[PDB]
């Protein structure tokens, strides 16, 4: 009897089953690709910022895995969709999602030391240091994403009018959350294009080049992280205030296909961008053609 | 100046060349002699079994 | 465990030994090491007084940053032997005299110990600090003996602004590595003071762009 | 170098009292410090050990959860905190430093002592023989049985020989199994057959007089034999 | 006139020339034709000393096979305990920038040298429980390139002032000066007996020092670029250099000349280590392209590769009983090639 949410009929089913494989197997494909060529290279794994990079490529690649799966075998499969394994089922797409937007926090926060502590910045963040963070940052994205699973029903809420089987009081919890996660890389994304002005003013003032550096590369970073995540984001606390419509009954589910858009772009945009893991890329074109 | 310089190159090339030199067949069969007389006691040519290796990984 | 009472205390010690190359190892890593390679005494020595036998480190602190010149005019050898030893050095601190135009000649000299190590295999990404001091000389001098003795093609008059644009941009079309390293140059003399500043604007340029080039950004 | 303790007195039973051993011309922080002491008739005994940087700390048996040992390395200063005396902690207490690495030389250096007095799986090491008359040019053999294999895995044989001239502290010998102690004079030579050691003095001096400890360091706690006197 | 000295000795080398091609009747690889071959030799890395944190410059095996000192640029020198990987000391240099370092053969003191121009000596087995430098040598004025202990009192280095120099430890001056070369000395190795060295330099030239007469005996001209790398044979009658041009060659001291080319076409770049194993059968080199080459000494053929280096494998030794190989490379590791 949960079967309210299945809107989708004829084209709009076509365009979720067919459109979700390529959108997930080829995100996942260059997710492994990334994956892989960050421990071929020994002197990469040994580098503290690829390993943010491979936790933003690893949950990002289980999030494409399950979600994908997930998205295919609900709309159109119609599974018998219990109701414990289903806290299971959102929430491992819940947790591979936020542990791969807090992994471009941690991804934030390491441009950051960079450019407000230049010089001890690689006697900062260590190799030691990088993996303990990661651990932090995977088992806080875990418990405020399993917390459905580990005892949250939806009956002391009335509960939630967009997600299946999801109390409406936890979607102020998380949404609040990844607020949080998103007011702290843009407020840390501002503080590297403050201290790339604060830097280049000074330097030229002795006798404009990394203010655009960085300005158009985090501008582009920016950008997938809002014009995928907020149509995401916006309509999800649109529900509270006001009720919902029926022409927007559809069009979420279809919202929700931007959260692996943003899963195709992450290894261009964070990975192809940096030259070591491409240097290594162009390295590896050899190296199977036996 | 030079005069003592290329003086001290000729009197250092006198000596040089009235050494006495072996033939290089007579060299060369007593380098060949030294690594078969010895290769018995070689534990890089002949591998060592485990035990009496002291590295053991 | 294995292991007997004597070794497990040499394992102990051997740890402890571990500790102590790390906090070592950590505290040189917040230091700035610079290569101090101007061209037989162009000036080379009249800015190591205005910061603050093989090689001479000379430390100085700007801004609780420690840096570190190695001036290493006092070796004498071949160089391709030991200027591997500097590869890792965070930037060349360069001093050509801009009074020696005038003086085979005394600065093409400088042009060739340039060309050489800032085109070299070991500094392929190391920026480059240029100095082009003893620029108040330059003044007493440009006024009477133009440009033409040391670079022929040049059209410009005998304007300093000018011509000291343009051995500054003689110098800075040696470096045929532009899409990995930099050239920061300046013009200074004795009475400059603003030359310690300069460098550690010079080298948090280098910082920041070899932090942003390891943590993936470039 | 020098290790000079500090402590010691008159001190009723069930009280407390804290010992220091002040280190002087040497690099402190880099040994190991032992604690050793001898009851005014017994042999020595080892008590207590705190590693270089206090990583590990080892007690004996009879001493452990009322001694408190520590290090103050700025200093160069040794502590042990003694708690709840009894009547068996009347000893002299000696200061041993010890450095280990590879090849190096254990319990090198004994300090003078401090005596307290107090008003009123263990491998054992078996010296048969208490006390020998020797003329002085004559050939001594000590002999020391444990009461396990000594030699370990790694080649070595952890036993020790010390030599305590009367009026003196503990002398290093023979460090490890036929090694001769830096200082010490040729005519001595250490030998063994992992349980069964020897103590050969060949030409014995004057000098050569006294008790002689055999001690295993295999493992903790470090255990001497009751040592074989050496008498004119 | 000097040309008329310019002349002689032009005419002087042509019967050094002549007098060499009096004794090449045969080759090397025409004796060792009809011997076996050592096959393959599959080394592996047994273990891999961590703990510098710059490139390692030098290494040197103890005579015991089991402790070995290594230099880096970040200024340390670290004592390894080979077997069980452990630290046995770490010796603060005042000098960050040094080039060699050696163990003494009785294992008391260690030297290192570098850019500074002096050859320190550390007295490992004080008492105090610390590393001291017992002695500083200065006298040369190039950097310090070589060391080796003679002794615990004598020790021969080497410097980029075309000059070896033989010292007293404890009266820490010159007791002999080798001159004769016209190019940085880079490396030397001392006779198994130690009453001779080889020294090879930046003017492609090996020579042959008797270290108690302070004279030239032979000098060795077969190489194109600088010989950065040298090493006695095991029989202390012949050696084999190491240069940039990619060749190692085997020179004896008796026929006077080169017996085999080690080279092959796969390797452009320079050798940096040169060592023979235990018997002189195989013949370590260590190369700029991250690689070492295990050579085939009595053949020209090419052995095994000691392949797992990131970095330029700048120093290479055999322990004394030839049971291991350890490779210092540019990257802060020391492997162990049982
Ligand atoms: C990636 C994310 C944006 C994560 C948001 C969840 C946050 C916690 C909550 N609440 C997301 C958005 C989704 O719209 C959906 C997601 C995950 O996963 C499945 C399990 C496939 C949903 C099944 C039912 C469909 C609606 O009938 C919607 C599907």
């Amino acid at each position: 009897p949960m079967k309210d949410y299945m809107i989708l009929s004829g084209p709009q089913k076509t365009a979720v089953a067919v459109l979700c494989t390529l959108l997930g197997l080829l995100s996942a494909l260059e997710n492994v690709a990334v994956l892989y060529l960050i421990l071929s290279s020994h002197q990469l794994r040994r580098k503290p910022s690829y390993l943010f990079i491979g936790s933003l490529a690893g949950a990002d690649f289980l999030a494409s895995v399950v979600f994908a799966c997930s998205f295919v075998n609900f709309h159109v499969f119609h599974g018998v969709d219990s109701k414990a394994v289903f806290l299971l089922k959102i929430g491992s797409v819940t947790m591979t999602f936020t542990a791969s937007v807090g992994s471009l926090l941690l991804t934030a926060i390491d441009r950051y030391l960079c450019l407000r502590y230049p010089p001890s910045y690689k006697a900062l963040l260590t190799r030691g240091r990088a993996l303990v963070t990661l651990g932090i940052m995977w088992v806080l994205s875990a418990l405020v994403s399993y917390l459905p699973l580990m005892g949250w029903t939806c009956c002391p809420r009335p509960c939630s009018e967009l997600f299946p089987l999801i109390p409406n009081d936890y979607l102020l919890s998380w949404l609040l959350f990844i607020a949080f996660l998103f007011s702290g890389i843009i407020y840390t994304y501002g503080h590297v294009l403050w201290k790339a002005h604060q830097h280049v003013a000074s330097l030229s003032g002795h006798q404009m080049r990394l203010d655009v550096r960085l300005a158009k590369t985090l501008g582009l970073v920016l950008a997938v992280l809002l014009i995928c995540w907020f149509p995401v984001l916006a309509l999800m606390a649109h529900s509270l205030a006001t009720t919902l419509s029926d022409q927007v009954k559809k069009a979420f589910a279809f919202c929700s296909m931007l959260c692996l858009i943003n899963s195709m772009v992450n290894p261009v945009i964070y990975a192809l961008r940096s030259g070591e893991i491409r240097s290594s890329a162009h390295h590896c074109l050899a190296h199977w053609k036996k | 100046a030079s005069i003592a310089q290329a003086r001290k190159l000729v009197e250092q090339l006198k000596m040089e060349a009235n050494i006495d030199r072996i033939k290089v067949s007579k060299a060369a069969a007593d380098l060949m002699a030294y690594c078969e007389a010895h290769a018995k006691e070689d534990p890089l040519l002949t591998p060592v079994p485990a035990s009496e290796n002291p590295f053991r990984e | 465990c294995t292991l007997s009472a004597e070794d497990k205390a040499a394992v102990e010690r051997s740890k402890m030994i571990d500790r102590n190359l790390r906090e070592d190892g950590e505290k040189a890593a917040r230091e700035v090491k610079l290569l101090l390679l101007g061209a037989g005494e162009s000036g080379k020595s009249t800015i190591v007084k205005q910061m603050k036998t093989g090689i001479v480190e000379t430390h100085f602190t700007f801004k609780d940053l420690h840096f570190k010149m190695f001036d290493v005019g006092g070796q004498r050898s071949e160089r391709k032997k030991w200027i591997h030893c500097f590869e890792g050095v965070t930037a060349i601190i360069f001093c050509v005299a801009l009074s020696d135009y005038d003086l085979m000649n005394r600065m093409h000299e400088s042009m060739k110990l340039f060309d050489s190590i800032c085109n070299n295999k070991w500094f392929t990404d190391t920026s480059i600090i240029l100095f082009l001091n003893k620029k108040d000389l330059f003044e007493e001098k440009i006024k009477k003996s133009p440009l033409t003795i040391c670079y022929p093609e040049y059209a410009g008059s005998n304007t300093y602004e000018e011509a000291a644009a343009y051995i500054q941009c003689q110098f800075e079309d040696l470096n045929k590595r532009k899409d990995t390293k930099e050239i920061y140059t300046h013009f200074t003399c004795a009475t400059d003071t603003k030359n310690v500043q300069f460098v550690f604007d010079a080298v948090t340029d280098v910082i920041i762009k070899n932090n942003l080039k390891d943590c993936g950004l470039f | 170098v020098q290790l000079v303790e500090s402590g010691g007195g008159l001190v009723q039973p069930g009280g407390s009292r804290k010992l220091s051993c002040s280190a002087s011309g040497f690099a402190f922080s880099s040994f190991g410090m032992h604690w050793v002491r001898q009851a005014p008739e017994k042999g020595l005994e080892w008590v207590a050990y705190i590693s270089s940087g206090s990583g590990t700390i080892y007690y004996a048996d009879t001493v452990k959860g009322r001694f408190t040992i520590s290090r103050d390395d700025p200093k160069n200063t040794l502590f042990l905190q003694m708690t709840s005396l009894r009547s068996e902690d009347t000893a002299m207490y000696y200061c041993v430093r010890s450095i280990y690495y590879y090849g190096s030389s254990p319990f090198d250096f004994w300090g003078q002592g401090t005596t307290l007095t107090v008003s009123s799986s263990d491998i054992v090491m078996t010296q048969a023989t208490s006390s020998v008359p020797v003329t002085p040019g004559e050939s001594v053999s000590i002999s020391c049985r444990s009461s396990k294999s000594l030699l370990h895995s790694n080649g070595n044989t952890y036993l020790y020989w010390f030599l305590q001239r009367p009026g003196q502290s503990p002398q290093l010998l023979i460090y490890r199994m036929s090694n001769l102690a830096s200082g010490v004079p040729d005519r001595f030579s250490g030998s063994g057959s992992g349980t069964a050691f020897t103590l050969t003095i060949s030409r014995l001096e004057a000098e050569d007089v006294g008790v002689y400890y055999c001690m295993q360091h295999l493992e903790y706690p470090l255990t001497f034999g009751a040592g074989t006197k050496l008498e004119l | 006139e000097l040309d008329q000295l310019r002349q002689e000795a032009e005419q002087l080398k042509n019967q050094i020339r002549d007098a060499r091609k009096a004794c090449a009747d045969a080759t090397l690889s025409q004796i060792t034709n009809n011997i076996d071959p050592v096959g393959r030799i599959q080394m592996r890395t047994r273990r891999t000393l961590r703990g510098h944190l710059a490139k390692i410059y030098a290494m040197h095996w103890g005579t015991d096979s089991r402790l070995l000192v290594s230099a880096s640029q970040d200024g340390k020198l670290i004592i390894w305990d080979s077997y069980t990987t452990n630290k046995v000391h770490a010796i603060p240099l005042r000098s960050s920038w040094v080039m060699t370092c050696a163990y003494a053969p009785s294992g008391n003191y260690v030297a290192c040298g570098g850019l500074d121009n002096i050859c320190s000596i550390y007295n490992l087995k004080t008492r105090e429980g610390n590393v001291r430098v017992s002695r500083e040598l200065a006298g040369h004025t190039g950097y310090l390139s070589c060391c080796r202990f003679l002794d615990d009192n004598q020790i021969v280095t080497s410097s980029g002032d075309t000059t070896c120099a033989l010292w007293d430890i404890e009266t820490g001056q010159q007791t002999t000066t080798f001159t004769g070369h016209t190019g940085d000395v880079m490396s030397l190795s001392l006779a198994p007996d130690t009453r001779l060295f080889v020294s090879g330099a930046c003017d492609a030239s090996a020579k042959l020092w008797d270290v108690r007469e302070g004279m030239c005996r032979q000098t060795f001209t077969g190489h194109e670029s600088d010989i950065n790398a040298i090493c006695f044979f095991p029989n202390g009658n012949a050696f084999a250099t190491g240069s940039d041009d990619a060749t190692c060659r085997l020179f004896d001291l008796r026929a006077d000349q080169e017996l085999m080319t080690y080279s092959h076409d796969n390797i452009i770049c320079g050798i940096t280590s040169v060592s023979f194993s235990k018997s002189g059968r195989l013949l370590l080199a260590g190369y700029d392209d991250f690689n070492c080459n295990v050579w085939d000494a009595l053949k020209a053929d090419r052995a095994g590769v000691l392949a797992g280096h990131d970095n330029r494998v700048s120093c290479l030794g055999v322990t004394d009983d030839g049971m291991a190989v350890a490779t210092g490379s540019w990257d802060s590791f020391l492997k162990i090639w049982n």
